[PDB]
């Protein structure tokens, strides 16, 4: 029904930052589930996968700066850590779902903003 | 794999839900009266 | 490579009682896995069409879409006062999964 | 099998180094138990000190 993300913030360059999202009202066990990026003004653009039901990740390779994506599935959370930063990747983030012409299940986070910059 | 189903009571009867329950039974090696000796009994 | 979008318009500016098409076209033949997406700026993105072709829950036929292959259609009538937002197009063909850059139907 | 998964037993003298003899073994069911549950797999265990 509901997901929750970890807090957004002023991140250094070249950093790391873990992405944590619980969900509420359904598991996250049964599903996958997804990272997008909005940028001020620019269009929702796709980040990366998770795929509990066997175990496999997959990542943009026009963002494709290893940020890894794992589960905590028995608290419905999943978490990607922000690696290899750059600063056009300062931007919010959601997490996601695709109706994929079998579900309904297009359930979207709150939205926390990523911040890449040394000036904090 | 999954689908849902949609249940709302705009559905018609066809559409309803039933709550089936299956009962399923067996005999195996797994499981009173006076015994009578020498009687068709 | 990937699979390229192309959502025309990118914009544009309508007013009350419109049937506006909002098309988005594909670099590839694409079954029916495209969707479409209601989102006013600051909110989460609320899931208009799935498979192209079918409606959604609490979204009415104002909303209304078609298409396969290449071309995808959006097609939004009786343009309502509350319709007037920054919208998305959506494939799941592949891996990579892209998006539309939005069409912002906004008010004359 | 059947909700029923049953163990069977026997003890016998043996005088060879190791592996067995000519001699048929019958085994009783000890206990027919309510399972229910498919195993696939498995180990045995150890007592160690």
């Amino acid at each position: 029904q509901q997901l929750v993300e970890s807090g957004g913030g002023v991140v250094q360059p070249g950093r790391s930052l873990r992405l944590s999202c619980a969900a509420s009202g359904f598991t996250f066990s049964s599903y996958a589930m997804h990272w997008v990026r909005q940028a001020p003004g620019k269009g929702l653009e796709w980040v990366a996968v998770i795929s509990y039901d066997g175990s496999n990740k997959y990542y943009a390779d026009s963002v494709k700066g290893r940020f890894t994506i794992s589960r905590d599935n028995s608290k419905n959370t999943l978490y990607l850590q922000m690696n290899s930063l750059r600063a056009e990747d300062t931007a919010v983030y959601y997490c996601a779902r695709h109706a994929t012409l079998m579900n309904n299940k297009d359930i979207w986070g709150q939205g926390t903003l990523v911040t890449v910059s040394s000036a904090s | 794999p999954l689908q849902s189903y949609g249940f709302q009571p705009t559905n018609g009867v066809g559409y309803q839900p039933y709550r089936v329950v299956v009962l399923s039974f067996e005999l195996l090696h797994a499981p009173s009266t006076n015994l009578v000796k020498n009687k068709c009994v | 490579g990937d699979i390229q979008l192309t959502q025309s318009p990118s914009s544009l500016s309508a007013s009350v009682g419109d049937r506006v098409t909002i098309t988005c076209r594909a670099s590839q033949s694409i079954s029916s896995y495209l969707n479409w997406y209601q989102q006013k700026p600051g909110k989460a993105p609320k899931l208009l069409i799935y498979a192209a072709s079918s409606l959604q829950s609490g979204v009415p036929s104002r909303f209304s879409g078609s298409g396969s292959g290449t071309d995808f259609t959006l097609t939004i009538s009786s343009l309502q006062p509350e319709d007037f937002a920054t919208y998305y197009c959506q494939q799941s063909y592949s891996t990579p999964r892209t998006f539309g850059q939005g069409t912002k139907v906004e008010i004359k | 099998i059947d909700g029923y998964f049953k163990i069977y037993s026997k003890h016998t003298p043996i005088n060879l180094v190791r592996d067995l003899p000519q001699g048929f073994s019958a085994l009783e069911p000890l206990v027919d138990l309510p399972i229910g549950i498919n195993i696939t797999r498995f180990q045995t265990l150890l007592a160690l000190h």
